[PDB]
């Protein structure tokens, strides 16, 4: 059975609104529209006006009645268009909802998902490209994934359904169409994937490369191609951001010795950053044999022209580049 | 022997794309006087005790004082039921004793001790209460969250509504529109309530001061905040139109707050210190409710100085304690960082710091 | 032989706090009425060719196209002087056209080539020109940017007005009434200006607006409703709104009631939340270059045959545009860096790994 | 003499002002109140309601509007009552201003700035305690600069009223009251400090010490006391984060071979993450005899009480401690 990303997230969101009548979506352009990059399909026309909800373009606003909707006890799933638009909201995901529960002493829980695809589309130029997981994952209280196929996405859905407190959940265009086969245990209503897990796609023993969202993919064609040539790459998807499984990456790097990390971000106070840091931090940097390296989105605001994006954000070409540097070949 | 019940007059409200508003008459048992009598004073007392810890420095960052609108936090209590819900800012201490927590755990929380409501987490601006979700320092931003408990009380069919307070200077927040707009669309029974204390901070920023008119297409009405039946009656009326399916309303509170207005320009700080001292002697809440309680035969002068001291002994025993009570243990730094979650290590200063996350 | 002016009737505009409103008639040129038809029909021709280019795949990403709306972004520049400052969202082709750039740099901006005005580093939505600041792809961050635009008009003291627009949609945007508030208390000139085509993407107007009289929603600000599909009337609505904002009074609101023919954008296919139906009652009965077209024919101020022959050199014109947009090449990939920081000395841009660099010079 | 953070920012906006009838100033309270923090004080009085003017609280619009100004040529300087409060309007930052110049292919410039304080204070509680250098030193477009001390808060607001694009400047609340020894130069209304250059606050040779605003002062407390064991630190001023000046930083570790990087702000995707992963990818990695690491804020949001917030923000005991695993001893 092939499911696609983006049905692989409806699924998902169909089967906890049917476990639970506190579950609804609102967003705009989820219900009548059958949403804007199709992932609430159907939903509206099963559930009615009551449970997945249409807003006007108010994203703080609408983002802090989901909030408020949380906090007495509700579960909504709030949708940004893409996370571009959370910025005008984000007030709302940090101040409202990471730090209350914390700033209750334990009083006041906010289950609120917030979820929408994340950084790089096609040609949508600098104001539509931007990627949030830095940003998001720096913040305590929060709980941030970051998914890439299908299993990934139906099971952190579900499971950021089920959690008890603010979860960001980013998505990414450029997966909703690709199709994955989808294992029986995945086709269950029961089907979760814990939060704080990363999951190893690839054995391997020459280098860990680690990523995220859709470069995992490509993370996956580069150790295919290295692969021809002897070089074994142990390919880690992080699925989760915050809170990260380092431990993972640790194991991992001192059976290889070598690390790359591979983003589509921002390269300054990004996410491989961040890896690096723990890793030079951790048990396991001794066992390095090369320094970690990153590869990043290019550090400029996403340019339009085809060729110039192209250029902008990791390809196959640059990981494997970035990993031969490191193993010296 | 008493009167058990009297008649009295209050301000008629101004109306917006509404025919008529709430009664300019209401009656007051002695048995209800004699409750917003105490209530309003231990809100004055504990509020003058805090601004005494304040300035000696055992309460730290903020706290905003709310006396002076005694009358707000008691009269939209007597308004409504325990079970209808209640979010503000963050000169929210009257609010949290009207929604029943202690002077004790009130004060505590200020002073950062142990037996704070929060804990010793929140302080001043950040502790909840059954039905009362703060108590939040970002101006404008308790606006959609009370929106959002009001669609949770329409989603969950039970009749009860959200009062969603903001002061006069939030009232240029941009997400405030944004929810007047998706209230009146969805129709939820939430009461946005300006509390207009004629300062946000220190019409010199708002082009209308008509704040119960700002909603547009939302009606709205304008109370004074100063009389704790009006606001009694008012509320009343709002809630019923809320209750009975009508979408959201406005209601302005005219009130005034005798604390924070530490201007910097002297001939400023002269006149707003004469104002003051003008308004609490013509206008003060408990003072009016005094006033009537005596004059109609309601209650007795010493009786009500009866009241005055069980009320300063309360708040005496409830500020010993917030003194002496323990700061949270250190050990419990990293407590409750997420609900319903086995227990994790959270960084501290170092790497070599592990502090235990439990919920 | 032609007459050389005539007079015409116009919609009365709805007035809020507003004690007259625009003349209900108003004299038209026979050059201005070339004029005029000449640039819609450009507009008009413009998009299209928009339209093809983007199902050929030259064009990628955002595409959003105003065909239909060609009497607002005409109308309002003929109300204005070149002086005058306007900004808008994403919905911006004629505007750029109508405010000075051509549609060479127009095409090739959205072909992503190198002759493009900004050298296809923006695309459909970020142009700019000469009083002209886009093209702006977040919903209602340009109303506040409208106002601080405004804000150094009566700062510099030159009478200089701006036109600050926003779509139905984007009226509920929060930040669009802390603008408004702002705006009356500094008095400041800007002409707030809602673009009224009835859908926010595929969201009807009585479903994300509880009042849909756009016009009235600054309150204390004055407002005008103003028929969007007659060129003639935004003309006068717009002279009159920029007196207004001219003599210092402060800002004011005209909502121009409009329709756009294309989905909200070319994968939006335009017909899940509206009827075909609908669209042709609009183009049939309101299409602004055949209101057009009909005034000066009835009035003598042009012939068919004259505006005909307009229509064939328009579209001559569009598609040699077209052409010299797609065989323009893409911008050097050495450019990658360039205009990240104004005035400063040449740096390095780090690629999507430490050994790739770019220069990135001002 | 002796002059306050706080009062030398009050010279270079007065400076500033003086010399550019284009420049003004704009926020909540920073005309007749005199400056929520008396930043502002005596601006209003000498240059009136046109060049010094207060605004509504309406963050993302009085932002934007400011955002506005300086696309139309004029040189804001729009003051944040705290950065907490810049998360509202943080899309005009980014998307209106960062992005912008680069969009337009050169077209647009957009010179504003942003400052106002910037972290923690004292009793603040968790949604007025927020640090914000790593989320706004991720984006291009911008710069982004953090003074600690007199001097550096002087001219660092004057070279970002004078730099033609967004530049966010990061203040500290705590440091406005803190006087400082003010050498005859920094008086010069002429007194510049470039955006992009780091300073060494104390020369020493045993290890490398990077911190930006109110914790460099600890840091030089930390190495008074080591300075007393046979221990010499090198403390490293940043000053601006984004572009931050990494090869100060490295030639620094090439002489020291060991380094601690310090910050008040939440550990993960934050300051320190970054400085390690260049350290660790550039020219100093192999100079490196013990690893980098990072003394950061708790990872929590800020805590109320006294005794809780103390220990959630680096204390001079951390940074020692740090310095001792790190060499050793
Ligand atoms: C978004 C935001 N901006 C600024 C502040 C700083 N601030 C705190 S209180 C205040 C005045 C608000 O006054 P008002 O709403 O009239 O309430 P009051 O104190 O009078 O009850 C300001 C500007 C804040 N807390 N949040
Ligand atoms: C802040 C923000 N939220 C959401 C979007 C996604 N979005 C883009 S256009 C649009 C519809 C806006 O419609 P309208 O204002 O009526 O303008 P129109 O296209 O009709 O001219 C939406 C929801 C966006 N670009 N920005
Ligand atoms: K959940
Ligand atoms: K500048
Ligand atoms: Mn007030
Ligand atoms: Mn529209």
């Amino acid at each position: 059975l092939q499911v696609t990303v983006r049905d692989a997230i409806n699924q998902g969101m169909d089967e906890e609104l049917e476990r639970d009548e506190k579950v609804f979506l609102l967003g705009e352009e989820v219900a009548q529209y059958d949403g804007a990059y199709k992932v609430s399909r159907g939903l509206w026309k099963k559930y009615g006006d009551k449970r997945i909800i249409d807003t006007p373009i108010s994203e703080m606003g609408f983002a802090g009645i989901a909030v408020g909707a949380a906090m007495a006890g509700l579960r909504p799933i709030c949708e940004f268009m893409t996370f571009n638009f959370s910025m005008q909201a984000i007030d709302q995901v940090i101040n409202s909802a990471a730090k209350t529960y914390y700033m209750s002493g334990g009083l006041q829980p906010v289950p609120i998902v917030f979820r929408g695809p994340n950084g790089a589309s096609a040609g949508v130029a600098a104001q539509h490209s931007q990627c949030f997981a830095a940003w998001y994952g720096h913040c305590p209280g929060l709980k941030v994934v970051s998914p890439w196929n299908s299993e990934d996405a139906k099971g952190l859905i579900k499971s950021a359904i089920r959690d008890n407190n603010p979860v960001v959940v980013l998505e990414n265009e450029l997966m909703y169409g690709v199709p994955f086969e989808f294992p029986p245990e995945a086709q269950s209503k029961d089907f979760l994937i814990p939060i704080g897990k990363a999951k190893i796609e690839r054995q391997g023993t020459h280098i860990t490369v680690v990523s995220h969202s859709r470069p995992v993919g490509h993370c996956l064609e580069a150790a295919a191609v290295l692969s021809k040539e002897g070089v074994e790459c142990e390919v880690i998807n992080m699925r989760t951001i915050r809170p990260m499984d380092m431990e993972t990456i640790e194991a991992s790097v001192m059976k290889t010795n070598h690390l790359v990390t591979v983003e589509g971000g921002w390269p300054q106070f990004g996410v491989g950053a961040e890896i690096c840091a723990r890793i030079m931090e951790g048990p396991a940097f001794n066992f390095l044999d090369a320094p970690a390296v990153r590869v990043t989105g290019a550090d400029v605001p996403m340019p339009y022209a085809k060729i110039l994006e192209d250029n902008s954000i990791p390809q196959v070409k640059d990981i494997i580049f970035a990993i031969k540097k490191t193993l010296n070949i | 022997m008493f009167a058990n019940d009297a008649t009295f007059e209050i301000k008629k409200c101004d109306l917006h794309r509404l025919e008529e508003g709430p009664p300019v008459t209401t009656v007051l048992t002695r048995e209800d006087g004699l409750k917003y009598y105490r209530m309003m004073q231990t809100v004055r007392r504990m509020e003058l005790k805090a601004d005494q810890l304040y300035k000696q420095k055992i309460i730290r960052g903020f706290c905003h004082l709310c006396d002076g609108q005694e009358a707000c936090c008691v009269g939209l209590e007597a308004g409504i039921n325990p079970t209808d819900h209640l979010i503000t800012a963050y000169r929210a201490h009257g609010f949290t004793f009207t929604r029943g927590l202690s002077v004790r755990e009130i004060l505590a929380e200020l002073t950062g001790r142990k037996g704070g409501c929060a804990k010793g987490k929140g302080g001043s601006m950040h502790m909840y209460a059954k039905n009362f979700y703060g108590g939040n320092g970002i101006v404008g931003a308790q606006v959609p969250l009370g929106a959002g408990i009001a669609l949770a009380c329409k989603y969950n069919g039970k009749d009860e509504v959200c009062l969603t307070l903001y002061g006069d200077g939030a009232a240029n927040q941009g997400q405030i529109f944004e929810a007047y707009n998706m209230a009146a669309l969805w129709k939820l029974p939430c009461i946005f309530i300006c509390e207009n204390n004629r300062y946000g901070m220190g019409e010199r920023a708002a082009a209308s001061t008509d704040y119960y008119k700002r909603g547009d297409f939302i009606p709205g009405l304008r109370v004074d905040g100063m009389d704790i039946l009006c606001v009694r009656e008012a509320t009343r009326f709002a809630a019923a139109y809320c209750r009975s399916g009508k979408g959201p309303i406005l209601m302005e509170l005219q009130t005034y707050r005798y604390h924070g207005h530490s201007m910097s320009d002297p001939g400023v700080a002269y006149r707003t210190r004469e104002e003051i001292q003008e308004v609490r002697s013509k206008s003060d809440p408990i003072m009016l409710l005094k006033d009537r309680m005596v004059n109609s035969n309601l209650a007795s002068v010493e009786e009500l100085k009866e009241i005055d001291v069980e009320v300063r002994k309360e708040i005496e025993d409830a500020a010993q304690f917030a003194t002496a009570d323990p700061e949270p243990p250190l050990e419990e730094l990293g407590y409750h960082i997420y609900s319903s979650d086995p227990p994790f290590e959270v960084r501290g200063a170092n790497q070599w710091i592990k502090f235990k996350s439990v919920s």
